[PDB]
């Protein structure tokens, strides 16, 4: 929900989670620039994660690059139909592909597969690369940042209004279930081998 | 959502 | 007995200072960080609550230009008493108000 | 379910007689929750339950 | 068992609510009605009363 | 590509060998229960059905 | 920008809604969330009240457990003015005139000797068979019959069923009130429920007559949109949007979900405090608000006992 | 002057690859002038563009059109005269993927450079004569407004 | 014991070698009940029940 | 537990003013994860949260019976004009606050009434402690006073580890350790 | 009615939260074919599937295909079916 592509905190939101993420960080706290400067200082939910790995990853050591693939593919985000333009392959600038430069975040959406028990993701290539306590203050971290994400700013629930059906293609139900009785007699003479007389 | 009897 | 501990960041940086404030909550933790962060010369004002088992807060003040991160938290106390201050002269006087148009209505 | 066992606890002498005090009778129940009268002893109080992952001790089979 | 002085999820003194309550049920109110007239307003309060099995009459039949 | 490059073939020949060097299992290792684990453990997870 | 505390001074009003006994309602304009929310927070958990904490039992022979008893009479509020008194130094069993305040519940039931024929009626056949807190005696010790007057230490509700009684039963216990803040235990707590919410805003971004304004007219809470007559027709207008529940129920109906922008106005907060009549609701407004310059002092106490400079 | 880029563009088209994403919308944009073509994530809730629209675009590397140094960070109380105040919607990030239509041939006719602005992409694909500026990790801003005639 | 000694943890049965790790103690004023962050009962194949 | 089998322990007794209250000036009363839902699939607690609260908010007492309700008269849209008619949201949801911040959730939170139960599954410490007469190391054996066992597969995992001196430690140093003598003759 | 991202099941399920889109289609689609021991639930030895229904009857409701949700519940002979499979798993994990 967070390094989704349409978040966009405002610098007392930005850096109240950077200092929930963080917890007596020894130094000073070196924050980033706004995404959007003008007509709002809006940051994004990316440089929040941003922010946090280049606080985390040790001080003389140089932030880590990283590319790859998520767990939500490009089939997950379509809503209309897709229109084929010309000169342009979508998974170019898809949310499919963790694209992590200099240590920051400049594409793709975290799940599982980066920073869950599946393999070659961010806190796996951090224990590969930095070693094992900066590998284990990632995932503290990333826990501390998206808990009080859903505390303070968007909490996370389950309705009924997620799992209902449209009343249109609850029709296109009725109807293949009004077909589903009588599928009876065809499928015994083709096990039998018995012709239709 | 009694409306106020101090006004604006 | 104490009731606020200041950390230094590396002894001789005192533009980054972590206050350890004892006996609180996100009461006062949360209104000073909004009275902090409505300072020009604080680059970053953020709390934590330390563990829920304990009931002292975090409170990271940083500040740009050179100067003690100790002058925005006494300007974020004192500008917050103001502030209650004048919500109280607005309160007890907003209440005298409608006690007066009670008694003189129709009584 | 540690619920309202039996009205005599006095004359009685079970090892152990798990009481609840104050339970309350469900609001959603069954028909047949009323045919056998089960508000005799009741087992569970009522309460304002909200879905959310709000704290960050809520996950993993706890509340 | 006997009514709780106070309502669980918010503190609202609903323990001086019960005879009155049963006051109104004999004088023909409907239950939407008896918890509104006592001034019951919050779902997690009108919980508290109508869903109250009051375990003690039944409790003091095996008196001394 | 043009991006950085700040290495050739040969640094990166040099960066792949050492660490095939340096993930060799240090002595003292007791590999044997590592390997009396790894067909032990999940041993309790065949299920039959 | 920052704090120009004069662009405070002239844009934050309060306005009273309602307020009788034992109730408040009022708007805040012009505040933010992270001062609103500090006053709520201390309503519920900082302003401190009396409650029953030691009971100290002689024969309870009534079915009521000796335990759930005293739990009972902790959640009975008590209409001593918190202000008075003060906080129990830790450990001293019996607190002097200022710290402690007592009671003594002593209620013996009995049969009805007269009046008894045919009936099974309590009221006719027991006396003092329902234990309410109109049988707590104020015990004053010190001087304590002094400070306050007759009638004024006393149970708030005076209706509240403590126990059940049978005859031969009887409840002989003393209490000692103290002194606590709400977050030490619930039972301190001076307020029922004190909570806020924004007032929201409804815009008719295309005017609905007809039929169609009354699909609108009830979708809302009941006195939000009002469906008025001009030359024949029905057209909706809104009316007071303070009553709005905003429940989100025109985003259900499809060719009225795109002509109405149901959001809220942003620090416009509504206030409710209820008290539970230990002291009058404007008065624990009012010290809640003191409370939180409480916590500044001690802290701007700290400061200066710090630096010397 | 610290440019990297100026040009007058056209949206023609508006999400057609179908992830609509909420508060941020794709345009397929084409230049006049030249014959390249842009794709853009804007906030519709801060700046809402709609089809058919033409608008200005800037892409710098700096603020200060005098005494050029690029510092790269942020300050608010800071009130100089910079390149920000004379349009209207400001964002700020790396060039992460340069990638041409190359056939062993180097600065072909079609050069795209990726740029993302903390998660809002954009492709500027044209010819390679006017992209000379963008590196790989290059700090650049986006200075954008919509002019109506 | 203090806010960074080490305690070595051990949920039976040990089935691996990361079923026994050794954690850093912190002291938390009024429990009863053990503590865990989430990373580690996947390890421990604990349930937290 | 509810009454749709869904255990839950209780992990941390959470404070009221810390609550997430509603717009209605409640507070919940236990929280419930959403976690628990798309792997046990318990609808019927859903329909029973919104039955609770629409049953609380008028009154009634709402018959749950198994098989009353077909799919042309649905579970959710029965129930669900319940609430409308009651002034809240036909899907369940109240539109929550927060009590670590101060402002609103952007998300709706699905609140309602739900009947828990209690269930009766009701919820070790050693240094220097008593050792038996043979065999000198800590008691143990179903009772109080009693040592913390160690273990084969924890001799055999803490080898694994590599650290012999731990093994050394919790296997030799802290039970019955002796000093023994013999003539190295 | 609500999709991904804006719905939540789907953010648990396609995030790799819980469940899978098994058990969604489960709950808002049919519960499909009971297999019980890898086959159709047993004839009696009458040919009666079910009580319910007449000796070897041709639909395929009369030998399991539940067809029918969660969200608006099974009829008495699907609930049936489902209990069978709900115990042979049961009773294969309590015995092995
Ligand atoms: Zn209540």
């Amino acid at each position: 929900s967070m390094t989704t592509r349409g978040c966009f905190f405002t610098r007392e939101h930005y850096m109240e989670l950077v200092y929930r993420g963080l917890t007596d960080k020894v130094g000073r706290v070196k924050l980033l620039s706004p995404s959007i400067l003008k007509p709002f200082p809006l940051w994004t939910g990316k440089q929040v994660v941003s922010t946090l790995l280049i606080n985390i990853i040790p001080e003389d050591h140089i932030p880590l690059n990283l590319s790859g693939k998520a767990k939500i593919t490009g089939k997950a985000w379509v809503k209309e139909t897709p229109r084929s333009v010309p000169g342009f392959n979508p998974d170019s600038m898809c949310e499919s592909q963790v694209i992590i430069r200099e240590g920051e975040l400049l594409c793709g959406v975290l799940d599982k597969a980066h920073y869950g028990s599946s393999a070659y993701g961010l806190v796996h290539c951090c224990y590969e690369i930095y070693g094992g306590e900066t590998s284990g203050k990632v995932l503290t971290c990333l826990a501390r940042l998206f808990t009080a994400y859903l505390q303070l700013y968007r909490g996370f629930t389950l309705g009924v209004e997620d799992i209902l059906v449209k009343p249109k293609a609850d029709v296109k139900r009725q109807r293949i279930i009004e077909e589903s009785t009588h599928c009876g007699p065809q499928a015994v003479r083709a096990a039998l081998n018995l012709p239709e007389a | 959502g009694n409306p106020p009897v101090t006004g604006p | 007995k104490t009731a606020l501990e200041m950390v230094q960041a590396a002894g001789t940086d005192r533009h980054c200072v972590t206050f350890v404030l004892h006996e609180e909550d996100h009461t006062l933790g949360n209104s000073l960080r909004y009275m902090i962060m409505k300072n020009p010369e604080v680059e970053f004002c953020g709390y934590t609550t330390t563990h829920p088992s304990e009931s002292k807060i975090n409170l990271r003040i940083q500040t740009r230009g050179t100067l003690p991160a100790v002058e925005p938290f006494q300007r974020g106390l004192n500008e917050l008493m103001n502030v209650c201050q004048h919500v109280l002269d607005k309160f007890e006087a907003s209440i005298k108000d409608y006690k007066d148009q009670k008694a003189s209505r129709n009584e | 379910t540690m619920g309202f066992p039996l009205l005599t606890y006095q004359d009685r002498s079970d090892n152990k007689l798990y009481r609840l005090q104050t339970p309350q009778s469900p609001l959603v129940r069954p028909s047949m929750y009323d045919y056998y009268d089960m508000d005799n002893y009741p087992i569970g109080t009522n309460a304002i339950v909200a879905v959310i992952s709000y704290t960050g001790y809520d996950m993993e089979d706890a509340m | 068992m006997i009514i709780p002085v106070r309502c669980f999820t918010c503190g609202k003194i609903v323990g001086n609510k019960w005879e009155a309550y049963l006051g109104l049920l004999q004088a023909e109110y409907t239950e939407g009605d008896a918890l509104d007239a006592l001034g019951l307003k919050r779902y997690c309060c009108r919980r508290m009363l109508l869903a109250h099995v009051d375990l003690i009459e039944k409790l003091l039949n095996y008196a001394p | 590509s043009y991006e950085k490059s700040e290495l050739s073939l040969d640094r990166l020949r040099t960066l792949l060998q050492l660490k095939w060097q340096r993930s060799l299992c240090e002595p003292g290792e007791a590999v044997g229960l590592l390997a009396a684990q790894s067909i032990g453990e999940p041993s309790t997870q065949m299920t039959l059905n | 920008d920052a704090w120009d505390q004069d662009r405070f001074e002239k844009n934050f009003r309060v306005d009273v809604v309602h307020m009788d006994e034992n109730s408040l309602e009022f708007d805040m304009v012009g505040i933010d969330a992270a001062i609103a929310n500090a006053f709520r927070r201390i309503l519920l958990a900082e302003v401190p009240t009396m409650a029953v904490e030691k009971v100290l039992v002689y024969n309870n022979t009534s079915i009521v457990q000796d335990e759930i008893l005293a739990h009972r009479l902790g959640l009975i509020p008590i209409h001593a003015d918190p202000r008075l008194f003060e906080y129990r130094n830790q450990g001293d069993e019996e607190g002097t005139e200022i710290d402690t305040l007592q009671f003594r519940l002593q209620v013996r039931c009995t049969r009805n000797p007269h009046a008894a024929k045919d009936s099974s009626d309590p009221n006719e056949l027991y006396v003092n068979h329902k234990v309410y807190t109109r049988h707590m005696t104020w015990i004053p010790l010190g001087n304590q019959a002094d400070l306050f007057p007759e009638g004024t230490i006393r149970p708030v509700h005076d209706d509240i069923l403590i126990a059940q009684l049978r005859p031969g039963q009887e409840i002989d216990l003393l209490m000692h009130c103290v002194k606590g803040i709400g977050k030490d235990h619930a039972k301190f707590s001076p307020v029922a429920t004190a909570s806020y919410r924004l007032l929201p805003d409804i815009t008719l971004l295309e005017p609905v007559e007809g039929e169609a304004a009354e699909e609108l007219s009830r979708c809302f809470s009941p006195g939000v949109i009002e469906v008025q007559e001009v030359q024949g027709k029905k057209v909706a207008r809104v009316a007071n949007p303070r009553l709005d529940t905003f429940s989100r129920e025109i985003f259900r109906n499809e060719k009225l979900k795109k002509v109405v922008r149901l959001a809220r106005v942003r620090d416009h907060y509504i206030f409710s405090v209820e008290s539970t009549g230990v002291l009058p609701p404007d008065v624990l407004v009012s010290e809640a608000i003191k409370v939180l310059m409480g916590k500044c002092r001690r802290f701007l106490d700290e400061l200066d006992a710090v630096q010397m400079d | 002057a610290g440019i990297l880029f100026e040009d007058i563009f056209d949206v023609k088209d508006i999400d057609p690859e179908g992830k609509k994403f909420d508060r941020v919308s794709r345009l397929h944009c084409e230049s006049e002038s030249f014959k390249m073509d842009l794709i853009l994530d804007v906030n519709i809730q801060i700046y809402p563009v709609d089809l058919g629209d033409k608008f200005r675009l800037v892409i710098a590397s700096t603020l200060y059109e005098d005494g050029t140094l690029d510092d790269g960070e942020y300050n608010p109380t800071d009130d100089r005269p910079s390149r920000a105040d004379q349009f209207e919607y400001v964002m700020y990030g790396k060039v992460y993927r340069i990638e041409g239509d190359e056939t062993s041939t180097e600065a072909a006719t079609r050069l795209s450079a990726y740029v993302s602005y903390g998660g809002l992409l954009m492709r500027l694909q044209g010819d390679a004569n006017n992209l000379h500026g963008f590196e790989v990790d290059s700090r650049v801003y986006l200075l954008m407004k919509k002019l109506a005639f | 014991v203090k806010n960074g000694d080490i305690l070595l943890l051990n949920r039976q049965p040990t089935l691996h070698r990361p079923s026994i790790q050794a954690h850093r103690a912190r002291i938390l004023p009024e429990e009863k009940v053990l503590r865990l962050h989430y990373a580690n009962c996947k390890a421990y194949n604990a349930d937290f029940d | 537990a509810s009454r749709h089998g869904q255990k839950g322990i209780l992990s941390r007794l959470w404070p009221a003013e810390d609550m997430p209250f509603t717009e209605s000036g409640m507070v919940p009363d236990i929280l419930f994860n959403p976690h628990g839902f798309p792997s046990r699939m318990t609808i019927g607690m859903l329909i029973e949260s919104m039955a609770g609260k629409s049953a609380a908010l008028h009154g009634l007492c709402h018959d749950a019976t198994p098989f009353i309700f077909s799919e042309e008269n649905s579970a959710l849209e029965y129930f669900g004009e319940m609430l409308k008619a009651a002034g809240y949201n036909f899907y369940g949801t109240e539109r929550l606050y927060s009590g670590i911040s101060g402002l609103e959730l952007e998300a709706d939170i699905f609140i309602g009434v739900v009947y828990y139960q209690r269930l009766r599954h009701m919820v070790q410490v050693r240094t220097t402690g008593a050792r038996d007469r043979v065999t000198n190391q800590p008691i143990g054996g179903r009772n109080v006073q009693g040592g913390i066992r160690f273990g084969e597969m924890e001799r055999d995992a803490l080898l694994a580890h590599g650290t012999s001196f731990l093994l050394h430690d919790r296997l030799f140093n802290c039970s019955d350790r002796s000093v023994a003598h013999v003539c190295v003759k | 009615h609500r999709q991904f991202p804006e719905n939540s099941l789907q953010m648990m399920v396609q995030s790799g939260a819980k469940g899978s889109t098994v058990n969604t289609m489960q709950i808002s689609c049919l519960l499909g074919q009971i297999e019980l021991e890898g086959r159709r639930p047993p004839l009696m030895a009458s040919g009666k599937s079910l009580p319910c229904f007449e000796p070897y009857e041709f639909t395929p409701r009369a030998g399991g295909f539940v067809t029918g949700r969660f969200l608006t519940g099974i009829k008495p002979p699907e609930f049936f079916f489902h209990c069978m499979a709900g115990r042979e798993g049961l009773v294969d994990t309590a015995v092995k």
